[PDB]
């Protein structure tokens, strides 16, 4: 009986697997694009004219 | 502005008690469904 108990802890710790590692943020997209980034662009283009 | 403040202190709270208890949660859970 001792190690059926037993068996039957390791089952239940085998089955409650949420550990070390959490999903806090799925992934989404910034709709904005991040480059190129415009108006930076067209200052550096103005002051090297 | 402070309806909102208080809403996300809320939110954060009932979140946090709940992840404390997630692990056995889960765990009860699986023995429910595991209960012949």
């Amino acid at each position: 009986l001792q190690l059926l108990n037993r068996q039957q802890e390791l089952n239940i710790a085998k089955s409650s697997a949420i550990g070390n590692v959490r999903i806090i943020d799925n992934a989404v997209t910034d709709p904005n694009p991040v480059r190129p980034k415009k108006t930076i662009i067209i200052v550096i283009g103005v002051v090297l004219g | 502005i402070s309806h909102i403040l208080d809403s996300i202190s809320q939110n954060y709270l009932a979140q946090n008690i709940a992840r404390q208890a997630a692990q056995d949660a889960k765990s009860l859970e699986f023995l429910n469904q595991q209960l012949p």
